[PDB]
């Protein structure tokens, strides 16, 4: 069968998550559900498990307390409780179920797998993004090709749909990711190839939409006049 | 330099006896004169090796094997003795070569409430091999109607639920059972005393 | 953890590569059976061998496992392209009393076409020394994730605060970009001459300088 | 293979039944002695969990058939298990009964009688009712406490109780069953050994072949005790007719130890007593525990678990709390065993320790058995066990032999007079009222007697099988059985009447395995542990084992009988005849002393 899990949620210091687990056609019996976490780079290692019928949980040495683990028969679900989040809790967390047998050594092993729920801790507050637009040079204009997009500041989460003049536009454009800073902040970038027959006729501008945040600026953009 | 025992013994949380912890010693001296002489358990019987004479002997290789059981199977953790744990989740063998030692554990494998920490396993189709563990958790079937993994009639689990608690008796408390294998196959010796 | 693997093995195709999982007395060497564990990049862990020698199904026939003593092993009889996986080993620990995984082992086959790494140093605008913040910004195209150390120099000192790495992503013709960042303050924007974007990929180095006044 | 299915459920419901019954057993024992109300919230959730896995369990077991299992435990396991009650019926009707249950204990339990000079001045049926019919030495106020405790309740109890009898009708009557009566008497019916079958109609005859056989010995009482009221009381009592109601000891009929003291025909005498020999010791209930733990284990019984020792209680501390200051002992299984006991230096609480000592080490025989092969099939043979070890370890010898009685006390042919017509005024004085009450309940549930008659063939076979006269006619308003304990609560009475014969059958046969030629009253049990471990061969089958093989493998009968009750009172007897040369033996069902 399929196992069904949460989406991914950004968290706090402290507090406490309810990652849970579904199995598709029922199932969610006589097998052992374990939870293993992907460690980002580090490693896989083992939270815990339940047998669902009996009620009865089981915990390793360093999540014994941190982490508590629950099972509901009826409607085929494991809610899975995690207090004292810090920043190295934040991992991808699967629900896998087991297959325990009489061999000789009878070592647990993990059949199948869920889907996998991101969780993620930061310190970041939310706060208005800002858009500035970017422009090529004279120099930089070499061939007949310009480079020009936008940039996004002081933004939040991750999750961003640059479109250009509302998807109009589908040749060459690109969108790339952000990376870690010093204060925990991220920043994209956005660029587009266009001709420089079209710098005088056609305006290009950036729609951004943060859904989190309700609000969506309309910004141009307007090539140097120096340069 | 002495064998890791202190910390088998003095472990935090002991196995569930349908999986037993399973520890193999070897590469040092381990002196079973510590544990006779600190006579902390309730039961020291030891079949197929003198039980002060296996001291001064060198064996290869030493398997612990370490359970939570009740009170009154402790007399079914012995060769020949059937029972719903001593076959279907732990059958010594009739040639067992080494010494089994339980003691009691009522202030640490118990409290309040009802403990249900530990498990064991009542119901087989068949008998098990000795020196073999079983965690299946496939429903036992009973009769001959398929419930095909649904709990119901003629269709049972495996594996329930014990009933430590403090305030029981000495034939219901929690002891710790652990089994010592020695094995003298063709291999040159490396724990002694 | 506990079981012990190498970080990563190099990748033939066409032939034998062995992944070894040597634990301790007490996993493997106890008697408990080394499950092996193979996930794809992207995507969820599944079983790959099972009962430390038997196949479940749906697995192939190149991959087989066996151990002897206190060390497993992993047989990769075919090197195909998808075989691309980290491998980990798991078996059950009495002095842990619970199941552990290992330390990965990275699967590599070879392949390596590449290009010069193409460069574009966009400078900043005037919109933006308003908002109390410089930024510094380094587009590079038609490259790839090797060797894409990236140093920023102001013609009289190296810059060692501010510089990030970002991984790349996938473009639409087998291709990647990705860029890097630089925080500054419009204060000291002014103050020096020039500033330059430094890439380094397989000794091939191009610099660009722009020129702010 | 229907019956390893058999055998894999049985094994389920032992070991989830073990686990739910300590549970209910531990929220017992906390409420009885930390009396709060959240205590009472755990008896309640606890037994609805208990109540509720019973009833799905059993209807899995009505599930199986019954006609493809030849193997005897695995049967008796599935009959004793295949039980609903009150669930045959609807939801309804189930909720009525036990609703009607509910108030017959409310009202039972909330009995008060007020003075009729000032309404505001009343008192209790427990704490003090008792008491002033233990101790009274008058007519008329005895007679207006009856009057009082019996013109109240039972005008507020007969349509009720009307209607709890043919609810339990009815219920009988959707379980395959005749009645009531005999749905309690299939208690003792044993199906499956051959030679050993036992109906619900050779019971009765037997029953009745023993009263008659007791009614010599019962007449002569009767006399005697008529003969002593006439002599206390020369214009209350004539020797021609019947015994006054309410002068019969207690309230109900039950004990006449009450008027003992008033009934002593050797004044000159002490009586055994040593009260102030414990008084002057500083004897506790601690040091009486551990003696009577040395008595147990010196005639190859086992001693008691440590739980016992530590867990169960055997004194109240003060009156920061209060507890319940009741006998009730409990088998709460898995080695945990608990017993209350309100300890006080007298000798009734001592006799009553020995009682529950008794009743715990039964239950403590049949340990290794599982939870359908508990207590046995009569629920009195557990009494007769706790009784025969308090009446052994209350004889002179015993006392004598632990060093409490002094040894220049001579025991001559009148204080064993006594101690045999005290321990006759309370074991053989309440066998005619249980065999009545019994034969009456069971009349009203086979349904024989219309509703109008009902007082009247229960006073006609008052003046004829008791023979007790009222000072008073009671037309059909009242209901006068429904004023005891045990049919209030509903559990069966035939129980003391089987006890009373099986408690001298054990002491017979232990007087015979102890190598003991001589009287009964004089045997002692001690030093025995051949006996012993006899004995405990047939405590520790319990129910496994047909009743009737239990008495066999210890006495030698299949079935009950009178002879170790006539051999005990042989010399009482014997005194009892020779001293009623003069007085008239019997009674006469004419008289009455509202008719003078
Ligand atoms: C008895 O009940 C009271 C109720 O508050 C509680 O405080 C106390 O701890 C209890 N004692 C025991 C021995 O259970
Ligand atoms: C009932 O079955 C059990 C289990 O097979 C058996 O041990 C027992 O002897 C049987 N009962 C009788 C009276 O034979
Ligand atoms: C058993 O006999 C000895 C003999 O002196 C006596 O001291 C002891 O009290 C007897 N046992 C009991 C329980 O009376
Ligand atoms: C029961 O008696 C034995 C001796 O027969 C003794 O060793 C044991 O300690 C006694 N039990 C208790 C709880 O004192
Ligand atoms: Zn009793």
């Amino acid at each position: 069968v399929q196992l069904v899990e949460s989406g991914a949620e950004v968290k706090k210091p402290g507090s406490s998550v309810k990652v849970s687990c579904k199995a598709s056609g029922g199932t969610f019996s006589s097998y052992a559900i374990s939870w293993v976490r992907q460690a980002p780079g580090q490693g896989l290692e083992w939270m815990g498990g339940i047998i669902p019928i009996l009620g009865i949980a089981n915990y390793a040495q360093k999540f014994q307390g941190r982490v508590t683990i629950t099972a509901d028969k009826s409607t085929s679900t494991a809610y899975m409780e995690l207090s004292s989040l810090r920043s190295e809790d934040t991992a991808v967390y699967y629900c896998a179920r087991e297959n325990g047998y009489s061999g000789y050594g009878a070592a647990a092993n993990f059949d199948l797998w869920g889907r996998g729920t991101l969780v993620t801790v930061s310190s970041a507050s939310t706060k208005g993004p800002s858009v500035f637009p970017l422009a090529p040079s004279s120099k930089s204009t070499s061939g007949g090709t310009a480079a020009l997009g936008c940039l996004v500041k002081d933004y939040f989460p991750e999750p961003v749909t640059v479109s250009w003049n509302s998807g109009a536009l589908t040749s060459g454009v690109h969108t790339f990711p952000a990376v870690l800073q010093s204060s925990g902040l991220y920043s994209l970038s956005s660029v587009v190839t266009v001709p420089s027959s079209s710098l005088g006729t056609q305006t290009y501008i950036c729609n951004v939409n943060h859904k989190p945040s309700n609000t969506k600026v309309d910004k141009k953009v307007e090539p140097k006049s120096c340069d | 330099n002495l064998c890791p025992f202190g910390e088998v013994f003095n472990a935090t949380r002991f196995a569930s006896v349908y999986a037993w912890n399973r520890k193999r010693i070897s590469n040092c001296v381990a002196d079973y004169s510590v544990l006779y002489n600190s006579a902390s358990f309730s039961t020291f019987k030891c079949y197929g090796v003198s039980p002060t004479k296996l001291n001064d002997l060198c064996f290869t290789n030493v398997y612990a094997d370490s359970f939570v059981i009740r009170g009154d199977e402790v007399r079914q953790i012995a060769p020949g003795q059937t029972g719903k744990i001593a076959d279907y989740n732990y059958k010594l063998p009739d040639d067992f070569t080494g010494c089994v030692i339980a003691w009691n554990s009522n202030n640490l494998d118990s409290k309040v409430g009802g403990n249900y920490n530990y498990l064991y396993r009542l119901f087989r189709k068949s008998n098990l091999k000795p020196f073999e563990r079983d965690i299946s958790t496939e429903i036992y079937q009973a009769g001959s109607t398929p419930c095909n993994g649904v709990e119901g009639f003629n269709c049972y689990f495996p594996l329930q639920s014990y009933g430590f608690q403090p305030t029981n008796g000495v034939g219901y408390q929690p002891y710790r059972v652990v089994v010592l294998s020695f094995e003298l196959l063709h291999a040159p010796a490396t724990v002694c005393g | 953890s506990v079981l012990t693997q190498p970080p990563s093995v190099s990748g033939a195709p066409g032939q034998r590569v062995t992944i070894s999982c040597t634990g301790s007395s007490s996993n493997i060497g106890a008697g408990y059976d080394v499950h092996w564990y193979q996930q794809l990049p992207g995507t969820a862990p599944k079983l790959l061998i099972y009962g430390n020698s038997n196949r479940p199904s749906g697995v192939p026939d190149r991959f087989s496992g066996s151990k002897s003593g206190t060390s497993a092993s992993l047989a990769i009889t075919g090197l195909q392209a998808e075989d691309e996986a980290d491998y980990y080993c798991q078996s059950y620990d009495s002095s842990l009393s619970g199941s552990v995984f290992g330390g990965g082992t990275k699967l590599t086959v070879l392949g390596q076409p590449k290009a010069a790494p193409s460069v574009t140093l966009f400078p900043p605008s005037s919109e933006e020394l308003q908002a109390n913040k410089a930024t510094l910004v380094c587009l590079i195209s038609d490259f790839y994730p090797g060797a894409v150390t990236v140093a920023w120099k102001a013609d009289s000192s190296p810059v060692k605060a501010g510089v990030e790495t970002t991984t790349p992503s996938k473009q639409s013709n087998n291709k990647y970009a990705a860029s890097s960042y630089l925080s500054l303050t419009p204060e000291q924007w002014k103050s020096h001459r020039s500033y330059s974007c430094q890439v380094t990929h397989e000794g091939s180095t191009v610099e660009k300088t722009v020129a702010p006044t | 293979t229907i019956e390893e299915q058999a055998k894999t459920f049985l094994d389920k419901f032992n070991h989830e039944a073990e686990d739910l019954f300590y549970q209910s057993s531990l929220a017992s024992w906390n409420y009885n002695t930390n009396i709060t109300e959240e205590n009472v919230q755990n008896m309640n959730n606890a037994g609805d969990k208990w109540s509720a896995f019973l009833k799905e369990q059993s209807t899995l077991a009505q599930m199986y058939p019954l006609q493809e299992i030849q193997n005897l435990t695995v049967k008796l396991q599935l009959q004793a298990l295949q039980q609903n009650g009150s669930s045959v019926l609807s939801e309804d009707k189930s909720k009525r009964l036990n609703t009607i249950l509910n108030t017959m204990s409310t009202i039972y339990s909330t009995g008060k009688v007020c003075n009729p000079d000032n309404p505001q001045e009343c008192l209790l049926l427990e704490p003090g009712l008792n008491e002033i019919m233990a101790n009274s030495l008058d007519y008329n106020e005895r007679l207006w406490a009856w009057e009082s405790w019996r013109s109240e309740v039972g005008k507020q109890l007969r349509p009720l109780y009307e209607e709890y009898v043919v609810l339990k009708n009815e219920m009988a009557r959707a379980n395959h069953y005749e009645d009531y009566g005999d749905y309690w008497r299939g208690d003792y019916e044993v199906n499956g050994v051959d030679g050993y079958d036992y109906s619900r109609g050779q019971l009765i005859e037997d029953v009745e072949h023993t009263f008659e056989e007791i009614k010599p010995l019962y007449e002569h009482l009767h006399a005697y005790v008529r003969a002593k009221l006439m002599n206390a009381y020369p214009s209350y009592i004539s020797p021609i007719g019947c015994l006054p109601a309410h002068l019969l000891g207690d309230m109900w009929g039950r004990f006449w130890t009450n008027l003992y003291s008033l009934t002593v025909p050797f004044g000159q005498k002490p009586n055994i007593d040593v009260t102030d020999a414990m008084v002057d010791q500083a004897w506790d209930a601690q040091r009486i525990f551990k003696e009577a733990e040395k008595f147990f284990v010196s005639v190859g019984l086992p001693n008691m678990t440590q739980g016992f020792w530590e867990n169960s209680m055997l004194t109240d501390p003060g009156n920061v709390q209060k507890a319940v200051c009741h006998p009730t002992a409990w088998d709460l299984g898995k080695g945990d065993f608990r017993i209350l006991m309100c300890t006080k230096v007298t000798m009734d609480d001592f006799l009553t320790a020995h009682h529950e000592m008794g009743h715990i080490q039964y239950d403590m025989a049949y340990a290794a058995q599982p939870f359908l092969l508990r207590n046995g099939a009569n629920e009195g043979f557990h009494e007769a066990v706790g009784e025969i070890m308090s009446l052994s370890a209350a004889t002179p010898k015993h006392l004598k032999s632990i060093g409490l009685l002094s040894p220049d006390f001579q025991e001559d042919n009148e204080t064993e007079i006594n101690f045999l017509l005290k321990q006759a005024l309370t074991i053989v004085g309440t066998l005619p009222f249980t065999y009545m009450l019994e034969k009456w309940r069971w009349m009203v549930f086979k349904g024989e007697i219309p509703k109008d008659q009902w007082m009247k063939k229960w006073w006609e076979m008052k003046r004829e099988i008791v023979g007790v006269v009222e000072p008073v006619p009671h037309d059909e308003t009242y209901c006068d059985p429904a004023s005891l304990f045990h049919v209030s609560n509903d559990y069966s009475f035939i129980r003391y009447y089987t006890r009373t014969l099986y408690q001298f059958q054990f002491q017979e046969a232990l007087c015979q395995a102890a190598k003991h030629e001589g009287p009964l009253h004089k045997c002692d049990i001690s030093n025995s542990t051949e006996a012993g471990q006899k004995l405990f061969n047939m405590l520790r089958l319990g129910k496994s084992e047909p009743w009737t093989l239990a008495l066999e493998n210890v006495v030698g009968a299949k079935n009950m009988n009178v002879r170790p009750l006539l051999n005990y009172f042989e010399p009482l007897f014997t005194w009892l005849k020779d001293q009623n040369k003069n007085s008239f033996v019997g009674w006469s069902t004419d008289w009455s002393p509202y008719a003078d």
